[PDB]
Order: C-alpha cells, then structure tokens, then sequence
C-alpha cells in the first residue's frame, strides 16, 4: 500500500500571495511516461472538486493559480495567487496500484484583517421551557483569528459543567469565524439565579465583551 | 481495445 | 447535465448490511473509459476509497474489507449499487459516489453531495426547536441577530435554513455536537433590526432520518 504523506497540514496565507502544499509517496506513483498523482479541494458541505489529473494536469473549467509539479515521489500543489474560496481542505490522491489512498489533507486559512466578534446573548425559549430544560445560548459572530476564549457566569460564578462550544469552518467570502457557547440545564436548576452573564476575549480585545441577561427585566 | 496503462497496472496489483 | 446523487438508509443497526445507490444522468456506464466509484469520509476523518466498476463490468475493491464489499451496475436504468455486509459504528461516514471519465487515469471528476451513513444502536429522534429572540430588556442595535437551537436529535444530518432559503446572506448554521446520544446544533441569521419583527423572520429545520420538517418563526418575548 502507497501511504502519501502531506505537508503542510495546515496553512495559513494572506490573499494575493502563495499557498504550497507537498505530497510525498511511499513508493514511486510515476512509471512509463505517467504520474499517477491527483488533486482535490474539498470546502465544507461539498464534496472534493479534482483541480489536477497525472500532476500538472490543470481539470478544465479551474483556474491556473492551481499549478501541479512533482515526479516519482514527491509532488507538490501550488494555489497563487490564494483567493478567499480557498478556505478548504486539499487531498492528494495516487492510481498507482491497488488499494487507492489520498493523503490526510491540508487545510488552508485565508489570513485578513483582525475582527473583533458581534456577541448575541439568549435566554430560553417559553417552549423549552415547558419541557423542563433551559439553554442559554450565546452567538460570537464573524471575529478573526480563529482563537476566542467564553467565560460563563451564573450570577457572579463561573459554571464548568452544560456548556458546549461550536466553531463555524472559515466562511469563504469575508474570511471570519463564527462561535455558539450553549449553557444547558435543569429549568429548576436555572431558577435559583437571576443573573446570567456571557464573557468574551479575542486577541483584538483590549478588555472583555459581556453581554447579561437581566431575567428580573 | 486500446487497453491503458492505469487500467494495467490496476489488473497486476488487484485481489 | 453530468449529476451523480448517493441514497442510502441514513441510520443503520451494527452487523445489519449497508445499502447505498448511486444515481446518474449527463453520462452512460457502457460509454469506453467511463467508471464510477465509492469514496468514504467519517467526521472529521480524511478520505478513503471502498470500489468502482469498469464500463466492461470489471469491478475492484478494498482489500482492507474486500470481506465486505459487492459493487454492480444497471446501465439501463444509470445506477450503481454498493452493499457492505456486517456493517459496524467505524462504517459511521458520508459514502460519496463520484465518475471516472476516462481508461487513461483514475481520477475522480464529478462527486454527488454525499450521502451521511450512521450505524449505531442509539434510536432515530427527532429535534425539538426553540426560537431565539432577544428578550424584553434589549439594546440600541441598528442590526439584529436571531436564532434557532436544534436539540435532542438522532442521526445526523439536520438541514437548517431561514425563509425557505430566501433569507440566505448573513447565516451562521454552527456543527452539531453529541451531549448522551443526542445531537445539538444552533443557527444564527444577522437582520438590519428595522426588518423585525416589521418583516417575519422563520427558521426552516429537517432531519429526513426522522422524517420531520419544522418550521419556527422568531417573535418578540413581550411579557
């Protein structure tokens, strides 16, 4: 079995510039005049689109800032200029010989500029409430970098236990993240306290983002 | 009927 | 014209057999070089590929679970099906079908948008929908964000969208995460806050697995 190892696997880069992105095989993929290397860029909710067939192979209808290079063992894919679509996943893949493997994948950032997030707090639904649970959701919106830090707070104390986080993959138009921290429990549990507090820091924040939900009105 | 290389090199690693 | 689309059961018991169809038009199977084959993706996870079949019925398989596998085609209808017997939770995956267009070179130049596969003894629930509005005690905005959680659902996938897909810029639909045996997902929709509630603003959730479509329009708390 052909293993293709792929470096880097993750990639950060400004628009306008260059992302390159090797593939090496484990055994030579090219014999008798062919290389039997392809490419792929996978963006999420959509299956692998193929860019290049047998390594410099530019797939009709895609653009040429996709270039493919490489021989025997060593491949590499170069996207340059980078666009803002390019926030995917990319796959190597050989025909070689049976089985067919691709490589683990690389992931590629679109740098831009710094975003400060949009912090959107929500206290339960009358429904939910009537079921017996009680979710406090908290939407951090259209912020870059990826990296942002919530700190819950149930009327002055921080709770550890019924929050779940969830990060959006990069949007490929604007470039930005998105972030819901869910705080989920007992609706008896939810009314001892009255105060309910979201905290939010980013690299962009000079002091935190609070948003609380007066449940007193 | 114009048998390639892929399909080749396929048939010879098959199981 | 070239469309590929992947059904299969959605949800299925471990050991139970995996059953998935592959559907197409814009090409034929009996056309010289044209192949079409299974590719697998589980949560997260890379790419692997599972078999395809040759336009002259020449098939091949995975040997890590030939076992398993049975691949065959109806031309006559532009089909092709795959089964993979004692199916097990690491079978948990989207099963793509995609073309090979020609004998010259095994790539993979038109995928169907998947076809998620779970396998797992946990039973097919559908989601609860709670609207998300800001509450009494709002503040100045100039732009306002609603929202809708989706909770306590099984399998995935739950396809979320705002006014039937009218309402689609400004859209943050965020990945379920699995709390017991339970998936939970929210989505946000970002509105120049003139627009609402002046102009209705509805949340559109499906999960096929289930067979249930629900509809939540986002209303102010009053009270």
């Amino acid at each position: 079995d052909i293993v293709l190892t792929q470096s880097p696997a993750s990639l950060a880069v400004s628009l306008g510039q260059r992302a390159t992105i090797s593939c090496r095989a484990s055994k030579s993929v090219s014999t008798s005049g062919y290389s039997f290397m392809h490419w792929y860029q996978q963006k999420p909710g959509q299956p692998p689109k193929l860019l290049i067939y047998l390594a410099s192979n530019l797939e009709s209808g895609v653009p040429a800032r996709f270039s493919g290079s490489g021989s025997g063992t060593d491949f590499t894919l170069n996207i340059h200029p980078v666009e803002e679509e390019d926030a995917a996943t990319f796959y190597c893949q050989h025909s070689r010989e049976l089985p067919y493997t691709f490589g683990g994948g690389t992931k590629l950032e679109i740098k831009r500029a710094d975003a400060a997030p949009t912090v959107s707090i929500f206290p339960p639904s009358s429904e939910q409430l009537t079921s017996g649970g009680a979710s406090v959701v908290c939407f951090l919106n259209n912020f870059y970098p990826k990296d942002i830090n919530v700190k819950w707070k149930i009327d002055g104390s921080e709770r550890q236990n019924g929050v779940l986080n969830s990060w959006t993959d990069q949007d490929s138009k604007d470039s930005t993240y998105s972030m819901s921290s869910t705080l989920t429990l007992t609706k008896d549990e939810y009314e001892r306290h009255n105060s309910y507090t979201c905290e939010a820091t980013h690299k962009t924040s000079t002091s935190p983002i609070v948003k609380s939900f007066n449940r007193n009105e | 009927a114009s048998l390639s290389l892929q399909r080749l090199l396929e048939a010879l690693s098959a199981e | 014209q070239v469309t590929l689309k992947e059904s299969g059961p959605g949800i299925l018991q471990p050991s139970q057999t995996l059953s998935l169809t592959c559907s197409f038009s814009g090409f034929s199977l009996s056309t010289s070089g044209m192949g079409v084959g299974w590719i697998r993706q589980p949560s997260g996870k890379g790419l692997e590929w599972l078999a395809h079949i040759w336009w002259d019925d020449v098939k091949r398989y995975n040997p890590a679970l030939k076992s398993r596998l049975t691949i065959s085609k109806d031309t006559s209808s532009s089909q092709v099906f795959l089964k993979i017997a004692s199916g097990d939770t690491i079978d948990t995956a989207t099963y793509y079908c995609a073309r090979i267009p020609t004998d010259d070179y095994y790539a993979l130049d038109h995928w169907g948008q998947g076809a998620s596969v779970t396998v797992s003894s946990a039973k097919t629930t559908p989601p609860s929908v709670y609207p998300l509005a800001p509450g009494s005690a709002a503040q100045t905005n100039s732009m306002v964000t609603l929202g809708c959680l989706v909770k306590g659902y099984f399998p995935e996938p739950v396809t979320v969208t705002w006014n039937s897909g009218s309402l689609s810029s400004g859209v943050h639909t965020f990945p379920a995460v699995l709390q017991s045996d339970l998936y939970t997902l929210s989505s946000s929709v970002t509105v120049p806050s003139s627009t609402w509630p002046s102009e209705t603003v509805t949340c559109n959730v499906a999960h096929p697995a289930s067979s249930t479509k629900v509809d939540k329009k986002i209303v102010p708390r009053d009270c």
